RNA sequence: GGCUCAGGACAACGGUUGCACCCCCCGUGGCGGUCGCCGGACACCGCUGGCAACCCGGCGCCAAGACGUGCGCGCAAGGGCGGGCCCCGGGCGAGCAGCGUGACGCAGCGACGGCCCGCCCGGGCUUCCGGGGCAUCACCCGGUCGGCGCGGUCGCGGCGCGCCGAGGGCCCGACGCCUGGCGGAGAAUCAGGGUUCGACUCCGGAGAGCGGGCCUGCGAGACGGCCCGCACAUCCAAGGACGGCAGCAGGCGCGGAACUUGCCCAAUGCGCGGCGCGCGGCGGCGCGACGGGGUGCGCGCGAGUCAGGCGGG
């Protein structure tokens, strides 16, 4: 190319968008922003694909244009807006308050909340650095920023946000024996206990979880999002985070017919 | 045509038709001898003369956005013409020419249009600017698109500066506030 | 225009290689600035904005003396030596890393306290001090720099000799 | 976004690294300290013109979320000093990033407050392994292989230039020549092992008749942008102007061989914002090819015709 991309085949889209092969020749494609382009499902995606507020982009736009939609409690007016992991979901009108998290094949899901629930934000610690004049800043998973952070936060831990005010209540330490969740790979949306961090010289840290069931798995460190204490601090959905494997599956599949 | 003479008195203001300049260059002060100052013309095929060519006759040239000659399609566009001409010679059919230190002059053609600049105005009916009153909403305009004055300051515009003003040092306020609260922390740390 | 592709460069093994795109702006070379010493800077346009100060005719710079710490500004007199040719001497060519003598009025006060290299303060005595250029003229506009001691000091008085 | 496969065989491309050698619009989140309302002038438009047509001249009255200058609490680039003289938190595997202090400089942001910084997508280059045929092509290369120094670059680097050395590749096939050579994801065949093809749907590359050069912009060596050489064509009062269907339809020529000079932006997406879009869609031509059902059964049907729905811009 000679500049930017703009255009996205819907074949070319990812694969957990859950795309419909037929149906276009074009996808959406998002916008930059508070998340990236792989990590991320549309706000039309969800809710023209999803809930059928609008069965058109013709109308989905003018539910976006009346200003309808509130994402991290701040109004949203751009279809192609990327929405992503633990961003909140609300319409007042239908009097709905969702968070954002990931099922057991990799896929986003809304689970609901309440109004004691909509009024924190968890986000991961990416980086510690200096900026103007020689000040410290936190930059996070959502492309949040903290300034003059508490020396006692360090990298990839997960801190809590309000909303309105921006400032940090709460924060977790990424230790040995904390309940966490994948965001990525093929394990992605399985939640377990910290119990394996090896690390390697020059090249990438890799963490050994366990669910409550005694299953195990592996993964990379830039995978493993940080929830609570022994105790999640958001909620899960009914699943919590145990993955089926195919047989018991394919049982359920024939159950809901039968 | 011989050479039609667009003649044209910057101050009573019109413009005229008409048909020792031979070698003059733009900017020289012929007498009317036999037909003032030369600003232009064109040569047959329309070719204009352009400014420092120094000739008496046609030379292409490369011309840049904001030339003489050049409506450009792009920003950036350059192309090539046969800017052509004279020094006021023989095939120069059609020129330009001013009427200096004055079938003469005796008419007048009026102001079209009015000012429209808050300043503007009132230094034209001598006014000043620096006394708070700005408003100046009398509109005369002899009643003739085209008033909507501009720069004019109100109580509107003042008050929204002023917010904008102050909000300009609670930002720092609060910053250099929050430069002694990370240095406490430091401290007992 | 000029480049700096590699692809007209042969292999590790000498063999002619092939040709398979046109000239890419993103590899451009541009003419150097040749800056000549005794005020001109031009500015230059780069890649993404990116303003790059490219002089001519430089005639001033600021000079530190480290083991004392000592600043003060000063001009420029002669360029007296070059690693790479004689030429870029001769011409008075500012190139970074070039041997020059900058005026002595500025560092006389420096006279008075002793104790300091006397090989620094017998030439203060005279009327110019050597000294190296630390800045790239052609990139930043300025030609700023540090007066020599140590055995760098001695290396170029004997290039400097009267063979 | 669309088209095509001409060029290019240690390329490109595929997986796999890195930038402590880099650049980046929009959008998101930050941050915002900078040694009294100004100025004239441009286009649209009025009056007069030249020209075969292409395209323009002269004079004049008129605005800004246009310029220009700038009201402001000092801080842009670069430069000198500030490290440990068995070896091993701001941040790392790694002395990396900040700051302080001596000198220069006066950049950017300020006339409707934004210079600047993280993230993002994209780019550039970069480590390793894979990466056509011919031996009636056996030796090949000389900025070629390494070193020092400056320059140029967004940046590293023989990338370029000066100086020094004599290296570097090779029967584990160098170098040279040939290709009716785009690479991969893939396709055809069929017990197993294999053979052959990779025009075209996705990704990556490269081009816009062939050499070249460049302006504007965050981003192009752009051809539905400009400038010149060559080969071809076009109108013209003979003075001059002017083109690039390997975009969609359609024509010529070639060849054994390939359809309409349609209607619509209603969906899908993109741009800007309710529109625009030969993307993309909907009809037409269409025995390349695929899938399904008849030309009867022992006595009822489909193939056609005429009406109404349903669908469809
Ligand atoms: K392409
Ligand atoms: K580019
Ligand atoms: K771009
Ligand atoms: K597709
Ligand atoms: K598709
Ligand atoms: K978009
Ligand atoms: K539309
Ligand atoms: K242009
Ligand atoms: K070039
Ligand atoms: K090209
Ligand atoms: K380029
Ligand atoms: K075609
Ligand atoms: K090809
Ligand atoms: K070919
Ligand atoms: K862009
Ligand atoms: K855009
Ligand atoms: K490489
Ligand atoms: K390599
Ligand atoms: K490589
Ligand atoms: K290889
Ligand atoms: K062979
Ligand atoms: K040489
Ligand atoms: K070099
Ligand atoms: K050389
Ligand atoms: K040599
Ligand atoms: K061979
Ligand atoms: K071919
Ligand atoms: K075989
Ligand atoms: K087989
Ligand atoms: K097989
Ligand atoms: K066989
Ligand atoms: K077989
Ligand atoms: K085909
Ligand atoms: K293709
Ligand atoms: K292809
Ligand atoms: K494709
Ligand atoms: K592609
Ligand atoms: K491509
Ligand atoms: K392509
Ligand atoms: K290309
Ligand atoms: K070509
Ligand atoms: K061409
Ligand atoms: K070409
Ligand atoms: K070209
Ligand atoms: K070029
Ligand atoms: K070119
Ligand atoms: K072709
Ligand atoms: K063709
Ligand atoms: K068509
Ligand atoms: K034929
Ligand atoms: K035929
Ligand atoms: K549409
Ligand atoms: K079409
Ligand atoms: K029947
Ligand atoms: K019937
Ligand atoms: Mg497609
Ligand atoms: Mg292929
Ligand atoms: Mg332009
Ligand atoms: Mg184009
Ligand atoms: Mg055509
Ligand atoms: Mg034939």
């Amino acid at each position: 190319a000679r500049g930017v991309r703009k255009h996205l085949k819907r074949l070319n889209a990812p694969k957990h968008w859950l795309l419909d092969k037929m149906g276009g020749i074009w996808a959406p494609r998002p916008t930059n922003g508070p998340h990236g382009l792989r990590e991320c499902i549309p706000l039309i995606l969800i809710l023209r694909n999803r809930l059928h507020y609008a069965n058109t982009y013709a109308e989905t736009s003018m539910i976006l244009q009346d200003k309808n939609v509130l994402i991290d409690g701040k109004p949203r007016t751009d279809p192609t807006f990327p929405v992503g992991f633990m961003d909140v979901f609300e319409i007042p009108k239908v009097h709905k308050t969702f968070r954002v998290l990931y099922d057991v094949k990799g896929r986003f899901t809304l689970v609901p909340i309440q109004s004691n629930e909509a009024g924190f934000k968890l986000c991961r610690v990416q980086k510690i650095f200096l900026g103007d004049k020689g000040m410290p800043y936190l930059s996070t998973h959502d492309a949040r920023t903290i300034r003059f952070p508490h020396p006692d936060i360090k990298t990839n831990d997960t801190i809590k946000i309000n909303l309105k005010t921006g400032k940090i209540d709460e924060w977790y330490k990424f230790d040995i024996g904390k309940i966490v969740m994948v965001t990525g790979g093929r394990n992605c949306g399985r939640i377990g206990t910290i119990q394996a961090i090896d690390k390697h010289m020059g090249s990438y840290t890799m963490i050994r979880m366990k669910d409550t069931e005694g299953t195990e798995f592996l993964t990379r460190l830039c995978n493993v999002f940080v929830i609570g204490n022994d105790s999640p601090a958001v909620a899960i959905p009914t699943t919590k985070g145990i993955r089926p494997d195919i047989i018991k599956n394919r049982e359920l599949r024939l159950r809901s017919i039968a | 045509s011989f050479c039609k003479v667009n003649i044209s008195n910057p101050v009573t203001g019109a413009n005229k038709s008409l048909m020792t300049i031979h070698g003059l260059r733009m900017a020289s002060e012929f007498d009317g001898a036999a037909l003032f100052r030369i600003t232009g013309g064109n040569d047959a095929q329309g070719f204009p003369m352009y400014q420092g060519v120094l000739k008496s006759q046609r030379a292409r040239l490369l011309l840049r956005q904001g030339a003489k000659c050049y409506l450009h399609r792009r920003n950036g566009e350059r192309k090539r013409k046969s800017i052509r001409g004279c020094i006021v010679g023989p095939d120069l059919h059609a020129l330009s020419v001013v009427l200096v230190d004055a079938g003469l002059t005796d008419v007048v053609v009026p102001k079209r249009l009015v000012p429209k600049r808050a300043s503007k105005i009132r230094r034209l009916f001598g006014l000043p600017t620096t006394k708070v009153d700005p408003k100046d909403q009398m509109l005369v305009c002899e009643l003739i698109l085209k008033p909507k004055v501009q720069r004019v300051v109100t109580d509107e515009k003042y008050a929204r500066k002023q917010r904008v003003i102050a909000e300009k040092k609670e930002i720092m306020r609060k910053s250099l506030q929050q430069l002694e609260e990370y240095k406490a922390l430091l401290s007992r740390m | 225009g000029i480049t700096h592709d590699k692809m007209y460069k042969r292999s590790k093994t000498g063999a002619v290689q092939g040709k398979w795109h046109k000239k890419r702006k993103y590899n451009l070379g541009r003419q150097p600035a040749n800056t000549k010493l005794i005020q001109k800077i031009s500015t230059i346009r780069c890649r993404g904005g990116n303003i790059k100060r490219r002089a001519l005719r430089l005639s001033h710079g600021s000079f530190a003396w480290g083991s004392a710490d000592i600043s003060h500004k000063a001009r420029i007199l002669q360029v007296v030596y070059n690693s790479t040719s004689n030429e870029l001497v001769r011409t008075n060519t500012l190139v970074k890393g070039c041997v020059v003598q900058i005026d002595s009025a500025p560092f006389k006060s420096a006279l008075s306290n002793d104790t300091l290299d006397k090989e620094i303060l017998d030439q203060i005595r005279g009327d110019h001090i050597l000294a190296r250029i630390s800045s790239r003229p052609g990139q930043v506009g300025t030609a700023d720099g540090y007066i020599l001691e140590g055995p760098e000091l001695l290396f170029y008085q004997k290039k400097l000799a009267p063979k």
